[PDB]
């Protein structure tokens, strides 16, 4: 009476995730869906509840774990939102480029692995080889790689090396052949194309109704962005084009990715003639730390070394929800403070969310490879969509 | 999470050493036990070190082969299983491997000689060296297994050295604890369900007439456990028998009735039946004994002035209400 | 790169017995000059050639048949995983980290009865009371 | 990578029990108790990091005054027991005379960066 | 103050290439169909040819 | 060497090893757990195992003792421990003793001890 | 004309300035015009729909708006429908509880005006017992949102198919985003062996949990705080 | 076209020989294109563990924040200088209407207008009968706008679009997405 | 997500007390109705009237509430606890939660007087 319902995915069916994914199918047509969505639900905002705002800072490139850096931005936006504090222009402009960088790492591993989950191989290897270089990148700056302890609620960490803003230029120089080269199998490709041409229509006012962001309503039509509608960053002071797609389709959803790859080069671009000097941290020593050069020379350094690492840093009481465009959509985060050094709350808008709950008003119909397809250009990471 | 193992909680042992179990009965709490269980890799040292670790008692386990040995840390928390290789011929491992064990077991036991041991070998001359130390070491609550039909008679070597195992565990160390259990079943047991849940042959003597009463493993790995740690247990033969006695007719019937398959049966006598078993034995992997072949002869020849499981307050399970469960796959 | 002409003329460069020992050794064909060698003993090489992809360009020459890594002194470890461009053989004594004991170098002895075992540090909370009886 | 704890020149453990490494470790993976030895100076009794729950933030390095736990850029140190996974005070310290070098020359390119 | 950290050049750097590096390489698709063709063609006349040929060495047999 | 395992048993390690340290046999806190203490506590997972290749990391207690004590000309001392080659903001902070009293004075981070002259 | 001739970069001029002049700034004024700007709207959406809007409050452009329980479709129509006021996009829900008052959880909506490039945050409130209803009646993705804090709190989506739990271990009782709900719960997983199979025991831990927020200051260090008020709409003073 | 394609020499990478780079030139799809290795001698070299511009490194710092002399830290307080959270009752609002406000007061009597507060600030009056008693200047004034039109949903910095289409768009016609900005 | 799954139904709020019962009597039907489709899905090593005299006596746990609206949590609860055990989204580690008191009897020394409590300070 019932379709001989599946189990999709125990383990290793989507790279990247543990897909458990009910599919109902009567033709090799899913008539609906259901999505059990739960096994990497380590209940992480339960515990953030437990942790100053000074620890709880690497719970969230835990979340997300391809697109770390944008989750420490948006978890240190909103505590500068809440704290009325101002980070530096050098602290902007750091900033920016990394979570830009890490738009290049993001979309890098996604297309790529969508490739090998639908049977390319040779991005799926080229992408990642690129990702090791900007692994390297990552562990220049701060700790070791794809997990950096960075942005702090303060701002930033610390300054970077003495030579990367120079080596990420002859990095940046190669990246465009890079990128082109992998641009070259599967952007004209009758397969990919017959495979990805009106597969999952996405509509306008249904894109809205599901909730959904970032490249995917970007794709089908509406031209909305948070690095250019709701600015922050430098993004103002940073020229930067936006591609916005037609269709409702997958393939618009590609596309889409492969030109935000030609548009955060033109971030480094420009970001890397025009960094200033200035100071990296907040000004002042009472929400991040004072430099370990003058702290065991002055005795006013010393007690905010020690009550930001016993106590940590007050904040007011309010609630803020900021959100940000990663790369995988709208991220935003609820952060509902107490006035005591622990968030009383914070919830995550995980962007994967709304786009695992939107799956089954686009998956109707469509076949079961071609339900796969839908999978990896919505992006389900899933440290994301559980947490 | 509660002491479900103990009667109490602060226990001075035999020999004279303070256990204090801190903490609720769980995984992460301690007992205080420092047990050793010989051959712990066999089918019932697995249930047993199982509810042994399940309270936290601290198993010293020697193994003999490492591949085998690594699928019981699992029941035990850090520091509770721990692992020792040793051979039966170094007296030295034996000598390390009891040296703050409070309570110690030892189910060395096989049906099979090698080419580097017998019966001879592995039941009186290893338990002798087992033993020797736990006098020399004076560790308490000293428990020793044989199996059911332990003579001092002929016809089944086996048989015949298991008595003499027991003879010698009651001469050396005098008060040490004999228990013989009956026939055992569990999912996948040695030779007694497993080898008769598929059998290409299913061929072996006496019209299928042998008499005994086979008890569930985990009920004489409870009834074990329940041993361990109290006391009048001490220097006492142990019979543990199941609850009614059966036929091998009777049992086969009872396995190919949930099968609902036609298990083959050819009972051909004796002279033929050797000569097969004969050849088996250069073969690497483990085959039936033609030591086995004596004790289909034989029967369970129940000791009646010994000490059942209601001694201790437990009553096992009949193999009619498991017989769903352990065959389960093959249907 | 990895061309016939580079692995043949290496190969020609450094010498038929150290080449069979390094063929079983490495898959590569690799052509140094003995920057430095180890407390342990473990020679190591740098590499001036043109062809050479980014970071293929410093590596080891072990002792042992059973290596692995973590058989390295630190202060080389650092320069293998090209820390530093001053091997620690040139580096100046100041930079030398001043040390009032002799050192040991225990690598890794993980599996090996060598293994580190741990235990707490300290004693238990509360000392028991001695039984000191008194005949009235 | 994996830990180490730094001695003075003339070979002093260097670290007080400021507790810090403890105060902020978010996994909570280190456990101190500490006494006033012979001397007087405060000492660590017992120095201890659960190693399984290390989860290599380095806010425990960036929280000593001064300086005694640190990061050792090792990685391959790959057990087999999770009783060799914790590392107490002896390990750290051992690891502290063994890579006293790397760590001399991380610092001599990290403190201004710090 | 602020020295020793890192500053872009005061030149600044070369702009890089972020377009689509696509040449429509090649020729003409009209040229690969009369190139076809004439491999076809000149094809044929070695086969039939010997075919014919082959057919006279038949009769010859 | 030969202590009792709880038992009347003995065990048996050489005095190489019951040692708080190579430069030290004796304990140095309150609550130390000397070496005989450990092995009676668990030889349990230390059976089968080296006795060599474990830390033994040279307690500081005997290295600190046999450091100058150092002579300050005038009345306040400053101790940081820094290297004066490396780069950077080392050693401990700059803490000052005042050294008046008859005796030699540790600064409490770096143990080394000052007196006046 | 070739690689081995490129220059480098690590040897040039940079740019070297002496010291830096940053002005100061405090990061509210940039917000203000728009803010009195924004109080304008929001006194209006309480003289639109009388009915239903408890009160509205706004905290540095992130619009709030106070709605009863029973409430909350009439709005969110109008939050959706009106050519002025058109959001279109649910973003995020959840619950926040505060046990100290009667009325126990209050639930947070938030939406996304893609059109006029705008936000809008609304709060009801409702015990554990009592509902709130769904607004999967217009907004299609909210029923997995709904879907979502069901389980942490326990706070009820009356008018709503496919209600159940999700991102919680299936047998699972309790909530675990609950005030009095204990940080490692009550049930902890483990192998049993005779089992075959796993079994759920109760909780037993190697090192007991260890907060540190006892230390604390019971007055929050932060001051009173200026206003943002616009001078529109607080109260004029009599004479 | 100020990002179009550039030749390879400029793009730091190990490039090719001179016979084998004539060879490619001839064989490949376009020339400017890079093999990924970058060159050994320059990219990180030196090693980030022996920069010489690491060895003076003090502090990056600005000037009004470093000036000793001058400033206190409660002028340059951030903190303690948040904004405070602006509620609203549904009754304030009905203040806001009849008693006026900062802007145009429409209240005399200094002492009876706390008594015409007071009972609005306990409820004399309702909101529906303010706004049968609210004239239609003062809708028109405080909750509509002055052609009496209802207030747009309020956005920060209103951003306008241009459509970038011709040889400077990221993709030529046929694609179907298009690059605004 | 416009459709639901199988069993799943609306969530709506019974105004009576009678309504609430109705709802229950007919869910204790089908719980009973189901249950031997639990004893084939989740392989159970032991019998149906087993399950059955659980599903009794788990709403003779909850029979003497007073409230409509506890009862109505209630319900909700039972209705979704009904949908994962209708389908494969208990597994059977997870349904062999609801007996732990059959599958092992419990121990040697269940305590029982004061004194058993206290030899092991109540556990
Ligand atoms: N129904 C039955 O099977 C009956 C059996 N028994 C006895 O109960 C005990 C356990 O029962 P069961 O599980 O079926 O049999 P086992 O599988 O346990 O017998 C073999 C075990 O003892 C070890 N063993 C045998 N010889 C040696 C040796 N030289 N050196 C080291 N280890 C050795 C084995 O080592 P390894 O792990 O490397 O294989 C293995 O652990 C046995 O002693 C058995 O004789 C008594 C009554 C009924
Ligand atoms: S890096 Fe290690 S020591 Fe530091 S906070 Fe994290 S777990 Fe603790
Ligand atoms: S290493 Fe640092 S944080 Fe840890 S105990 Fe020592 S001084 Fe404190
Ligand atoms: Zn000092």
């Amino acid at each position: 009476i019932r379709a001989f319902t599946i189990n999709f995915g125990p383990q290793h069916p989507a790279a990247h995730g543990v897909l458990r994914l009910i599919l109902e199918l009567s033709g090799e047509e899913i008539i609906r869906s259901d999505p059990h969505v739960g096994l990497l639900h380590r209940g992480t905002e339960k515990l953030i509840e437990y942790k100053t705002y000074m620890q709880a800072l690497p719970y969230f490139d835990r979340l997300d774990y391809v697109s770390m850096m944008t989750n420490e931005q948006v978890f240190s936006l909103a505590v500068e939102k809440l704290l009325n504090v101002e980070v530096p222009l050098r602290g902007k402009y750091i900033r920016t480029m990394f979570g830009e960088i890490t738009r290049v790492l993001n979309h890098l591993m996604s297309v790529c692995s969508h490739a090998m989950d639908v049977g390319a191989l040779t991005p799926f290897l080229w992408g990642f080889e690129e990702r090791e270089k900007l692994m390297e990148f990552y562990e220049r700056v701060s700790g070791a790689r794809l997990h950096a302890a960075y942005v702090r609620p303060g701002g930033v960490s610390q300054d970077l090396p003495a030579g990367l803003l120079d080596d990420i230029y002859m990095w940046a120089t190669q990246f465009g052949d890079r990128l082109d080269e992998i641009e070259e199998l599967l952007t004209d490709n009758r397969i990919w194309k017959l495979r990805t041409v009106n597969i999952g229509t996405v509509t306008a006012q249904d894109a809205l109704n599901l909730g959904l962001s970032g490249p995917m309503l970007r794709g089908s039509g509406i031209p909305f962005d948070i690095r250019k509608n709701a600015p922050y960053d430098a993004y103002d002071k940073v020229d930067f084009d936006v591609p916005v797609g037609m269709n409702g389709d997958c393939y618009d959803r590609y596309l889409i990715r492969m030109a935000e790859f030609r548009q955060s080069l033109r971030i480094i671009e420009q970001c890397c003639n025009d960094m200033p000097a200035g100071a990296v941290k907040v000004e002042d020593f009472k929400i991040n730390s004072p430099p370990r050069n003058l702290m065991k020379e002055d005795m006013e350094a010393l007690i905010h070394h020690f009550l930001l690492y016993t106590k940590g840093y007050s904040v007011p009481p309010g609630e803020t929800y900021t959100a940000i465009e990663a790369p995988k959509g709208e991220m935003g985060v609820y952060v509902v403070s107490d006035g005591s050094e622990r968030p009383y709350k914070c919830k995550i808008r995980a962007p994967g969310f709304a786009h695992l709950g939107a799956f089954d008003h686009i998956a109707r119909g469509h076949f079961l490879p071609d339900a796969v397809a839908i999978i990896g250009t919505m992006d389900l990471v899933f440290g994301e969509v559980d947490r | 999470n509660s002491f479900e193992n103990l009667a109490q909680d602060v226990n001075i042992t035999r020999s004279g050493k303070t256990l204090i179990a801190k903490g609720t009965g769980g995984r992460s709490s301690r007992t205080g036990y420092t047990a050793t269980v010989f051959g712990a890799n066999g089918f019932l040292g697995s249930y047993l070190t199982a509810k042994l670790a399940k309270h936290g008692t601290t198993v010293v386990v020697p193994y003999r082969e490492e591949m085998a040995k690594r699928h019981l840390k699992v029941t035990g928390d850090l520091g509770v299983v721990n692992f020792l290789e040793m051979d039966l011929r170094n007296l030295e491992s034996i000598d390390e491997a009891v040296r703050h064990s409070d309570i110690v077991v030892n189910l060395i036991g096989r049906e099979y000689e090698t080419k580097n041991f017998n019966y001879y070998d592995v039941h009186v001359e290893g338990a002798r060296r087992i033993a020797e130390a736990v006098k020399k070491h004076n560790i308490a609550r000293y428990i020793h297994v044989s199996a059911f039909n332990a003579e001092i008679d002929s016809p089944s070597e086996f048989n015949h050295t298991k008595g003499l195992g027991e003879q010698v565990t009651k001469d050396i160390v005098p008060w040490a604890t004999i228990v013989r259990p009956a026939p055992m079943f569990g999912r996948e047991d040695k030779w007694f369900l497993d080898r008769m849940a598929r059998s290409p042959c299913l061929v072996s003597a006496n019209k299928f007439q042998e008499t005994s009463n086979p008890v569930h493993v985990i009920d004489v790995a409870a009834a074990l456990e329940r041993i361990c740690f109290d006391d009048s247990t001490v220097a006492q033969t142990f019979e543990l028998y199941g609850p009614q006695k059966f036929t091998q007719k009777q049992i086969i019937d009872m396995v190919s009735e949930t099968l609902r398959k036609e298990v083959r049966h050819i009972e051909l006598p004796k002279a033929l039946y050797q000569a097969y078993t004969k050849a088996t034995q250069a073969i690497w992997w483990p085959t039936y004994s033609p030591d086995q072949v004596e004790r289909q002869f034989l029967s369970q020849k129940i000791d009646p002035s010994a000490k059942t499981f209601n001694d201790l307050d437990l009553t096992p399970m009949e193999l009619p209400d498991l017989m769903f469960k352990l065959i389960r796959p093959y249907r | 790169s990895s061309s016939l002409y580079r692995v043949l003329r290496n190969a020609w460069e450094v010498g038929p017995r150290s080449y069979w020992k390094q063929l079983n050794s490495i898959g590569d064909t690799k052509s140094g000059r003995l920057v430095g060698t180890d407390i342990y003993g473990n020679k190591f090489y740098e590499t001036d050639h043109q062809d050479e992809i980014h970071l293929r360009t410093r590596y080891v020459e072990y002792k042992e048949k059973d290596y692995d890594m973590s058989q390295v002194e630190p202060g080389w470890h650092f320069w293998l995983g090209y820390g530093v461009d001053t091997a620690p053989c040139n580096t100046p004594k100041e930079k030398l980290p001043i040390r009032a004991y002799p050192y040991k170098f225990q690598p890794n002895y993980t599996g090996t009865p060598g293994a580190f075992v741990t235990y707490n540090t300290l004693k238990p909370k509360i000392s028991a009371w001695e039984p000191v009886t008194k005949q009235r | 990578g994996e830990h180490a704890l730094r001695r003075y020149p003339s070979g002093e453990e260097r670290c007080i029990a400021c507790k810090l490494c403890e105060a902020i470790c978010p996994a909570l993976a280190i456990t101190i108790d500490a006494e006033e030895r012979i001397d007087g100076s405060r000492r660590t009794t017992k120095y201890d990091i659960d190693m399984t729950k290390c989860i290599y933030c380095g806010y425990c390095q960036e929280s000593c005054p001064v300086d005694a736990i640190v990061e050792t850029p090792n990685v391959e140190y790959a057990t087999e027991t999770r009783e060799e996974l914790l590392y107490n005070k002896e390990k750290l310290l051992a690891n502290g005379d063994k890579w006293e070098l790397e760590l001399q020359y991380a610092l001599d390119a990290d403190a201004p960066y710090r | 103050p602020s020295v020793g950290q890192d500053l872009p050049p005061v030149g600044g750097y070369e702009p890089v290439q972020w377009r689509r590096n696509l040449p429509a390489r090649g020729f003409r698709p009209l040229v690969y169909l009369a190139a076809l063709c004439g491999i076809c063609g000149y094809g044929f006349y070695r086969a039939l040819g010997g075919i014919q040929e082959r057919r006279e060495l038949k009769r010859e047999k | 060497k030969s202590i009792i395992s709880y038992n009347g048993n003995t065990i048996e390690i050489p005095e190489e090893y019951t040692k708080q340290a190579p430069n030290r046999d004796s304990t140095w806190a309150p609550a130390q757990a000397s070496k005989t203490e450990i092995y009676k506590n668990n030889m349990v997972r230390f059976e089968q195992k080296d006795l060599s290749k474990q830390p033994m990391p040279y307690a500081g207690i005997e290295l600190i003792a046999q450091q100058p004590v150092r002579f300050v000309h005038g009345n306040t001392a400053v101790c940081d421990g820094a290297n004066h080659n490396g780069p950077g903001a080392q050693g401990h902070p700059k803490i000052f003793i005042n050294v008046d009293a008859p005796g030699s004075h540790a600064c409490q981070y770096c143990g080394t001890r000052y007196e006046k002259e | 004309p070739s690689w081995e001739n490129i220059k480098d970069i690590r040897l040039d001029p940079k740019v070297h300035v002496d010291e830096v002049y940053e002005p100061i700034v405090n990061p509210a004024d940039r917000y203000l015009q728009h803010v009195s700007d924004l109080h304008q709207y929001a006194k209006y959406i309480m003289a639109a729909l009388p009915k239903y809007i408890q009160g509205f409050s706004v905290w540095k452009d992130e619009l709030t708006l106070h709605v009863a329980p029973s409430a909350v479709i009439p709005v969110t129509t109008f939050l959706r429908d009106n050519t002025s006021t058109q959001y279109k996009s649910i973003i995020d829900i959840t619950a926040v509880d505060y046990p100290s008052r009667e009325n126990r959880f209050e639930v947070v909506y938030n939406f996304l005006s893609v059109r006029h490039n705008s936000r809008i945050r609304l709060k009801t409130y409702a015990t554990e017992v009592t509902p709130v209803p769904s607004i999967t009646c217009l907004y299609e993705g909210a029923n997995w949102f709904e879907r979502e804090a069901y389980d942490m709190y326990g706070v009820f989506f009356e008018g709503h198919p496919d209600l159940r739990r999700i991102m919680t271990d299936y047998g699972f009782e309790g909530h675990p985003l609950r005030k009095d709900f204990p940080l490692t719960g009550y049930t902890e997983v483990r192998w049993d062996e005779e089992k075959r199979r796993v079994v759920y025991e109760p909780l037993e831990l190697t090192q007991a949990f260890r907060n540190f927020s006892a230390g604390s200051t019971a007055w929050e260090p932060v001051g009173p705080g200026r206003d943002d008020r616009p001078d529109s709409f607080k109260l004029p003073t009599p004479k | 076209l100020p990002g179009g394609p550039v030749p390879v020499f400029k793009k730091y990478t190990v490039g090719s020989k001179g016979i084998w780079e004539k060879l490619r030139v001839l064989l490949a799809i376009a020339p400017n294109r890079s093999t990924g290795n970058p060159i050994v001698p320059l990219y990180r070299v030196p090693t980030p563990g022996s920069r010489p511009e690491a060895n003076v490194y003090q502090d990056p710092s600005s000037y009004p924040t470093n000036d000793i002399a001058e400033n206190p830290y409660w002028k340059r307080d951030h903190r303690r200088a948040y904004p405070q959270t602006a509620f609203f009752d549904q009754k304030t609002v009905t203040g806001l209407l009849e008693l006026g406000s900062e802007a145009t007061p429409r209240i005399a009597d200094g002492e009876a207008g706390t008594k015409a507060l007071a009972n609005i600030a306990n409820g004399g009056v309702s909101f529906t009968q303010a706004l049968g008693k609210s004239s239609k200047d003062v809708i028109y004034g405080e909750v509509l706008t002055v052609n009496g039109l209802p207030p747009v949903a309020p956005t920060l910095a209103p951003k306008q679009w241009k459509i970038i289409e011709g040889e400077a768009a990221i993709y030529p016609k046929g694609y179907p997405c298009r690059t605004f900005h | 997500a416009i459709i639901a799954t199988a069993f799943a139904e609306t969530v709506k709020f019974s105004g009576s007390k009678q309504e609430l019962q109705k709802r229950t009597l007919a869910l204790y039907r089908q719980f009973l109705r189901g249950a031997p489709t639990f004893a084939d899905l989740y392989e159970v090593q032991f019998s149906i009237p087993t399950i059955r005299t659980k599903i009794r006596q788990e709403f003779e746990r909850h029979r003497f509430v007073d409230d409509l609206s506890i009862q109505n949590v209630l319900y909700a609860k039972g209705h979704m606890e009904y949908q994962e055990c209708i389908n494969f989204w208990k597994q059977q580690a997870q349904f062999l939660k609801y007996f732990p008191e059959e599958d092992d009897i419990q121990g040697r020394h269940q305590p029982s007087n004061f004194v058993d409590k206290f030899l092991k300070n109540r556990a």
